């Protein structure tokens, strides 16, 4: 009718008609970017830009588009053109990611090569329902023995570290991480392997690099991912790392296979999520924070998930970290994620000052699942244990009066000072679940109550040698029948007793 | 929401072609009034910590220059201004 | 009112004053049917990729390749200057509604399916001896809701008669559903 | 009536209709998306367009989609077929056993019972707890409310009441999850088909006979949009007020994290154009909960007892959501992490809890005369924290040091192992009727157990284990 | 480019520009005016308009006046010839001993490093003081707390870390100071000249010889604008970066308050009309923070 | 037209209504003819005197140590569950004795009982109350 005319004056008219599939930039600011176009395009989805950098899809408005941009906010222009991907936000799964630290994006940054492809799973994603779903049943082995014996981590769980800044949550992590190897190394099925996912959020660069070399150097690689979306990176990155490695896993989940993600910084993510809202003039709440934070870490967190045996009877764990402020755990995201996850582990600033470390208490640390994520051969132990620590937790009022104290009381807090001492362990050395039974076994029989505080170490290290020299085949069969028979009961006792007379000791 | 330049007594000039704009840089015509504030249309020119004059003696400063308007802080009260009234330079 | 209401009323005031009113009045008719069927001066119009350079040379190109007054002329620069031209079309609606106004109206109505030219000229003459407007153009629609009997709308806005079956009947039943 | 979406924010669409708007509340389909995603008006905004809330995910929508009015709102189907199943907000099981093959459907939104029609008689409960037993009587045919933080015992406390009530209650039964764990969620569904509340049999042919069953099911979870979660509640409320309306039976209403259906409202607000209140909550704040709160009411044809569990955002009792919630209970039980963390379970705090079946022509004068007493006692103790933590419990006189003693000792005394946490206790349960309550309670206010020592009634029960344990502890 | 201003609100400059806008972060020059004016964008806003935070004061400013985009954002000049000046943000000395005569520039917004170019060994700095080496071991790569003021021995502190670095490590060093008084900035100038950590030697013509040093200086005073307080440190670290890069040293980074930092911060944001956060702070707090220290 | 308004007058003794005067006790209209102004003027300095007669508010602390007059305005703070409504619906009860011993109007007390924010339960409870003691007869809520 007069198209003519327009492709006469402003050449180039005739291009510019089809804003189903290409748009415009209009504005910039604040990692937001609108566009004029794009009609087509789902909510959610993927956007590239000129430059390669990407985005995603958030609001649409009647005319208008807002998009996220995945980046800083310097390679993106008024004026820039943007095409459709024609997929939702998706990452990359499967075999081809383990031992590969990769951006929120599936991008890698320790220079090796490209990634294999799936077909990309979707990121924001649903969780399972509740008739896939199964009870926890068996235990996820961390080789921490306070954790392993007090606070039992299950198969299917979602159990918090919450603690103050600098009290060993990255180390316990690390640990659960390294003491696959030998369970992994030892099995060739997918069934009872356990793969791992480390999500670092808001984590110093640094810091990450020091944890994959110390991986790569305990060959801790083959089996986990890692994903990185650090504090120079942007907002949107950390917002995302979380959802991509539950991503990642839940092709382990489903697949049969079973694994462990460990977000090692959510309070980073709600941080993140506040700036992005604020950032988008959303209302303010508590803290700041909006409402849809306990929306934002329940997404994430409910798909940690066993399922069940129609299902495959894959697992997911999680792991998710927490920092406090002066251990204030009545604050809102503690709370929010408390009334998330089925458990909780504590860390003190006072007694990783004082010496112990890992500095897990356990009077605040508690566990849902508990026994069943247990074996037997520990149980029988543990439970003890666990006992006699509420004893001594109890009678420690009074403990600068126990020469006034009767022999029990002074009893129980030698036992109690004994197995505390006990439970201390160093940094990237974790420990069998037959060496734990034996450990904490030699523990409750008050071999160690005469025996002074400090020997304890070198007592256990001597102990731990003896056993893995001579009685091996007492360690096969605890791990082969999971379970204390009398007989292996009394091989360890005449073990111990052999023990305690080849050593010498301050008592 | 509509702009100084938008209200109907300019717009009237415009759909009549009136080219009128030789209207200095100094002269504007005060737009809203009220608590020591003014806005004014024109001055394109002013200088941000300016002063200004109205028509009845009294001064004040140029501080939020903007795209349409510009605005101006009193050094009295309001009772001497009232819209419609002219601002020039010093 | 309106920010189209103030265009609207600046345009009235100044074409009933100065140059006319027919030739604007056929402007604003054939502006709004261009809009309507091109299917691509619209989206001229909507997007920003277009400079304002090129936006005024376009207008001026359309003004001297058509009947253009200087007014209208006038109207699109400052509706470019002051970034209202996709305000276009809602100008032209409330031109039309309060307004187009003293020649002749434009009405919308609505029926089943296609009338008769007696009842169609037995509906026009009335709604003339209504309006004592002596220039209607109007409009034909089809709506079935209503179910046969004739809705429209006069546009002014504060006048729309519903002559219809559909409504007369459920504002009946939920008057006569009062309380004794 | 066809529609078109014209914008989408997060979990909020905006519609557009040409010839026929519908109204407020009415349900629309959407249909160029994989699932069955459904849309309830809540406003209109003019140019023929409407607001509304989706019950499920956005992502996929398109600017221009269709959408389908269904000219009514939500649907929940009843009967006694929805007994012994589970069932989402819009009525579809996700329990994986067959259709809901009910005859008739309600809608999810209906206005409250009228003031004549409301009766207000006084009952009385058997809980088997010796805290709310005593000291916050709970009221058959009322509300009741749990509030508390995270991590004080409102999940075990609510599983414990139905283990105490519903199972030696012979009528029928519901349960709301509004975001609360599908783990939980999914114990609660194998718990009851264990103890016989869900009686499910699979017949030959691969369907299903739930005949026998007690206790319908809602859950709308934490993985679900907020349309999702401020809808649960109200589906449950119709499921129960069918049963309460036709059938005429006394129901019980057994609802965790209501708090929920507030915070859907504010992760929503911002996304309709609302302009915030104090800590970011709506203006709509009171009514949206008076709405449903109205509907759960004893009247002359049937009666709901309730049991809500009200969340404390950062242990705030002041907070908008349960100040406003605190008006429309008849009892209340206020859980406290002070005396959670001196290992005292439930760890009710019996001042904060109150309730309107306490007075003398209710309950007998001893009844009340006791519970007053232990109320005056645990006061006067809290009078001396603050002394006690500066200078001692040496300041202190002959009476108060007796005083601290009965308090501690009565303390001690308020607690209770139950069943359910034997998984993480070991110990068994113990249920306690009332007069055996009362009878210690009234012994330690007298002073027939000074001689005992303090860790002699820490999960005990009645006072005959508390003697043996202390005998045991002699030696 | 060449743009035009189209309003002034204090520290806020928004320009228009006919084509290809600048990117966020480029700096601009104003024409028509002494005291040469600099602003950095930092938000696009459409119509072809950008918003930008001034460097200096905005009075004396026009509606129309002209702006130049330098098509690059601050540019830092770096090498051994700024041992021993001052720099203000945009990199002009205030010192008034001449100018930095360097060969290269560099940008004041650079990219971390990236996983790869990263050391996993750590190691500790000798530093050669006694308490520090036991208690409080430094180490390289790390980034040290200093809590205290003055009457304690602070910036003798640091002339002895200066001193012993460069004389041990070779590695040069760095001192920032963000939103400092004038008057101790002045007493800091004069206590190095004193102790030898600046050798400024006069010549025959007048000029001034900066022989070798052991610190350059980078000040933003605390009569500057918000916006330059918050670009300062970014200038002394990108200084930095050129030793640790090219040269391949183990320098140092003294920061006079990191706190000063964080209120310009807050400020920019509050003129640019971001919703603060809980107790003030800009919403960018964290992500600012990492964008400085991951270098 | 009407500004909003609702009815007066002892038609509303014994009765329960909304905010707008339509009853919701179930039993019959509300027989009053004359209305009046919700949002009016309050009356000013002159057509006024001082607070000489007392209110029997039927308890001993207030009645002794926080006396209560014929024309006061008190406030009864607290927190929640303290008895606050115990209070008012003590001071309704103790006037029917007042009122039965005499047939003077300038004498009796008429009491009104406006319940925001309450629960239909609660506000039936109360009238319940009322009911059981003949306190109603000189009430309306």
């Amino acid at each position: 009718e007069m198209s003519r005319l327009l492709e006469e004056r402003i050449a180039g008219w005739k291009t510019q008609t089809s804003t189903e599939e290409v748009g415009r930039v209009v504005s910039v600011g604040d990692g937001i970017a609108r566009l004029f176009g794009l009609e087509g395009v789902q909510a959610g989805e993927l956007v590239e830009f000129q430059n390669g950098m990407t985005g995603m899809a958030l609001n649409l408005e009647t005319d208008n588009v807002g998009v996220v941009i995945f980046g800083d906010d310097r390679s993106v222009l008024e004026g820039d053109s943007v095409k459709r991907t024609g997929r939702i936000v998706d990452v990359p799964i499967g075999p081809g990611l383990l031992g590969r630290v990769v951006d929120a994006l599936g991008n890698p940054i320790d220079g090796k090569g490209p990634i294999p492809a799936k077909e990309r799973r979707r990121v924001e994603l649903k969780a399972p329902g509740i008739i896939p779903r199964k009870s926890v049943h068996e235990p996820m082995m961390t080789g921490l023995k306070c954790v392993d014996a007090l606070v039992p981590v299950g198969r299917g769980q979602r159990e918090l570290i919450i603690g103050d800044r600098q009290t060993g949550k990255t180390a316990v992590a690390v640990d659960a991480i390294i003491n696959q190897k030998e369970i992994n190394d030892s099995t060739d099925d997918e069934s009872k392997k356990l793969y791992c996912i480390y999500v670092a959020v808001g984590q110093k660069r640094s810091t990450v690099a020091q944890i994959v070399k110390a991986l790569e150097q305990r060959d801790a690689m083959k089996y986990t991912t890692v994903v990185a979306a650090t504090a120079s990176e942007a907002a949107p990155l950390q917002f995302l790392a979380p959802y991509s490695g539950c991503a990642m896993g839940e092709w382990f989940r489903d697949s049969g296979r079973h694994c462990v993600i460990i977000y090692d910084d959510l309070s980073k993510q709600a941080t993140a999520y506040r700036q992005m809202s604020l950032l988008l003039r959303r209302p303010p709440g508590r803290e700041a924070y909006p409402g849809d934070v306990f929306y934002l870490h329940s997404r994430l967190l409910e798909r940690a998930a066993k399922m069940g045996d129609k299902s495959g009877g894959g697992s997911l764990t999680a792991l998710p970290v927490i920092e406090t402020q002066a251990g204030d755990v009545s604050a809102y995201i503690p709370t929010n994620v408390i009334s998330i996850t089925d458990g909780q582990i504590f860390l003190e600033t006072e007694l990783f000052y004082k010496g112990i470390r890992p500095a897990i208490n356990v009077g605040l640390s508690v566990s849902r699942v508990g026994s069943a994520a247990q074996v037997k051969a520990m149980k029988q132990v543990a439970g003890t244990m666990k006992l006699e620590l509420a004893q001594y937790r109890e009678v420690a009022a009074f403990a600068q009066f126990g020469s006034d104290l009767d022999a029990s009381t002074r009893q129980l807090l030698t036992r109690g000072t004994a197995l505390t001492e006990l439970l201390k362990q160093r940094q990237y050395s974790p420990m069998k679940n037959s060496v734990q039974v034996c450990v904490l076994y030699c523990g409750v029989k008050g071999y160690l109550d005469p025996l002074d505080p400090k020997e304890i170490s070198r007592f256990e290290s001597l102990f731990i040698d003896y056993i893995n020299a001579n009685h091996q085949d007492i360690l096969k069969t605890i791990e082969t029948e999971k379970e204390l028979s009398e007989k292996t009961e009394a091989k360890l006792r005449a073990a111990v007793d052999e023990f305690v007379a080849m050593n010498e000791f301050k008592k | 929401k509509i702009s100084p330049s938008e209200m109907s007594r300019l717009l009237e000039e415009r759909i009549a072609g009136w080219k009128t704009q030789t209207s200095t840089e100094e002269v504007g015509r005060v737009v809203s009034v009220g608590d020591g504030i003014a806005r004014l249309f024109g001055l394109e020119g002013v200088q941000a910590g300016e002063l200004v004059e109205f028509q009845n003696g009294m001064t004040g400063m140029a501080l939020n220059l903007e795209t349409d308007n510009v605005g101006v802080v009193i050094f009295g009260d309001d009772r001497s201004v009232l819209e419609g009234d002219s601002v020039k330079r010093t | 009112q309106t920010l189209e209401g103030r265009y609207a009323s600046a345009l009235f005031r100044v074409a009933k004053k100065k140059n006319q009113l027919e030739k604007v009045y056929g402007d604003l008719e054939s502006v709004r049917n261009a809009l309507k069927d091109s299917s691509e001066f619209r989206l001229f119009v909507d997007s920003p990729a277009v400079s304002v350079q090129q936006k005024l040379d376009v207008l001026r190109q359309l003004v001297n390749r058509y009947k253009f007054d200087p007014l209208t002329g006038n109207l699109l620069t400052t509706l470019v200057e002051n970034k209202r031209l996709p305000m276009l079309a809602r100008v032209a609606d409330a031109f039309d509604a309060m307004y187009r106004k003293e020649k002749g109206e434009v009405k919308c109505l609505v029926t089943s399916a296609k009338p008769l030219s007696a009842q169609q000229q037995k509906e026009i003459v009335a709604a003339l001896q209504n309006r004592a407007g002596t220039q209607a153009r109007l409009i034909i629609d089809y709506a079935v809701s209503p179910q046969i009997m004739g809705g429209l709308v006069v546009r002014l806005g504060e006048q729309v008669l519903d002559f219809s079956v559909a409504t007369r009947l459920d504002r009946l039943q939920s008057q006569l559903l009062a309380p004794l | 009536n066809h529609g078109r979406i014209t914008q989408v924010i997060g979990a909020v669409v905006d519609v557009h209709f040409d010839e026929q708007l519908p109204p407020i509340l009415n349900s629309l389909e959407v249909q160029g998306h994989t699932n069955r995603l459904v849309l309830e008006v809540a406003q209109h905004l003019g140019e023929n367009t409407v607001r509304t809330i989706a019950m499920d995910a956005t992502e996929g929508l398109v600017r221009g989609q269709k959408v389908v009015d269904t000219g009514a709102p939500i649907q929940v189907p009843v009967g006694v077929e929805t007994l012994g199943r589970i069932m989402n907000v819009i009525g579809e099981p996700v329990d994986e056993c067959g259709p809901v093959p009910a005859k008739k459907t309600y809608s999810i939104h209906r206005a409250a019972p009228l003031f004549a029609d409301q009766s207000t008689e006084p009952g009385l409960l058997q809980t088997g707890i010796k805290v709310v037993d005593l000291l916050a009587p709970y009221a058959k045919g009322g509300k009741i409310g749990l509030f508390g933080g995270a991590g004080v015992g409102k999940t075990v406390l609510i599983m414990e009441l139905i283990n105490n009530v519903a199972n030696k209650h012979g009528g029928f039964s519901v349960f709301a999850g509004v975001g609360e764990r599908t783990r939980e969620g999914n114990d609660l569904y194998h718990e009851m088909m264990t103890t016989g509340v869900i009686k499910r049999k699979k017949l030959e042919d691969g369907k299903f006979d739930f005949t026998g069953s007690k206790a319908a099911l809602v859950y709308g979870q934490m993985n679900e949009p907020p349309g999702a979660r401020a809808r649960v509640a109200l589906t449950a409320l119709s499921v129960a007020e069918y049963f309460r309306d036709e059938q005429g039976q006394d129901v019980l209403l057994f609802i965790d994290n209501i708090y929920r259906f507030t915070q859907a409202g504010s992760e929503v607000s911002a996304l309709l154009g609302r302009i915030p209140s104090a800590v970011g909550y709506q203006p709509t704040l009171a009514t949206d909960l008076g709405q449903l709160q109205e509907r759960i009411t004893t009247t002359k044809k049937g009666s709901i007892t309730s049991v809500q569990a009200v969340y404390v955002p950062a242990d705030d009792l002041t907070d908008p959501a349960p100040a406003t919630t605190f008006a429309h209970l008849d009892a209340t039980t206020v859980l406290s992490r002070q005396i959670a963390e001196l290992g005292i379970y439930p760890a009710v705090d019996p001042l904060d809890s109150t309730s309107r079946m306490l007075a003398p022509e209710i309950v007998g004068q001893e009844h009340y005369d006791t519970a007053r007493a232990t109320q005056k006692l645990l006061q006067d103790y809290k009078s001396l924290q603050d002394i006690i933590a500066i200078l001692g419990m040496d300041e202190l006189s002959e009476e108060d040091k007796l005083v601290v003693s009965r308090a501690r000792k009565i303390q001690r005394f308020l607690s209770q192992p139950f069943t359910v946490a034997e998984v993480f206790t070991g110990k068994p349960g113990r249920f306690v009727e009332l007069p055996e309550t009362i009878k210690s309670a009234q012994t330690i206010l007298r002073g027939e157990c000074d001689d005992l020592p303090e860790m002699a009634f820490y999960m005990c029960g009645g006072l005959e284990e508390v003697r043996s344990k202390a005998v045991k502890m002699a030696q």
